């Protein structure tokens, strides 16, 4: 994809780790799971506007070589079209044609 | 009232005091008085905080100690 789409993906994940690993449990304690009779103490609801583009949900994984935005395979870290080219040369170890 | 216009009027006259049990009376049917709407919805019901049906045992702060040896 465009070099900007590859650039967007790096900034989202670097901030996902920075903010959202920390601010996951502001979500967890205060809003969802353990808000149950511990109230919903209304800090978080205000807070989370500057985090907006750092949600772990607002990433789609999408290929750490070619940057294809679809068809990904998280089992390898690659995607359809390019994965097979590596499998063809035998650089994905143990991988070969499937017969049953 | 010629004789051959045949009413069923012995039956229609008969059995004349009917109960609330037998045939409801005119003392039943105004009872649900008026047709009611209340526009103070849930979350207008003073609920600024919400909680699910059931599961209310053991509520305290424990920060995610739920895995059995992860």
């Amino acid at each position: 994809a465009k070099q900007s789409m590859k650039a967007r993906e790096v900034k989202r994940v670097a901030l996902a780790d920075k903010y959202f690993a920390k601010r996951a449990e502001l979500k967890a304690i205060i809003s969802d799971v353990n808000a149950s009779d511990e109230d919903r103490w209304n800090a978080v609801l205000k807070l989370q506007t500057l985090p907006r583009d750092s949600s772990p949900s607002r990433q789609r994984n999408r290929c750490r070589q070619t940057g294809r935005p679809h068809g990904f395979l998280r089992k390898f870290g690659l995607s359809r079209i390019k994965v097979r080219e590596a499998a063809m040369r035998g650089e994905i170890p143990g991988l070969k044609k499937a017969s049953w | 009232m010629k004789k051959d216009i045949h009413p069923k009027y012995e039956e229609i006259t008969a059995s004349c005091s009917c109960g609330n049990v037998m045939k409801i009376r005119s003392t039943v049917g105004h009872d649900l008085n008026l047709d009611v709407c209340s526009k103070c919805h849930p979350f207008f019901t003073g609920k600024q905080r919400d909680v699910a049906t059931g599961g209310r045992v053991d509520r305290f702060n424990k920060r995610f100690n739920i895995p059995g040896s992860k």
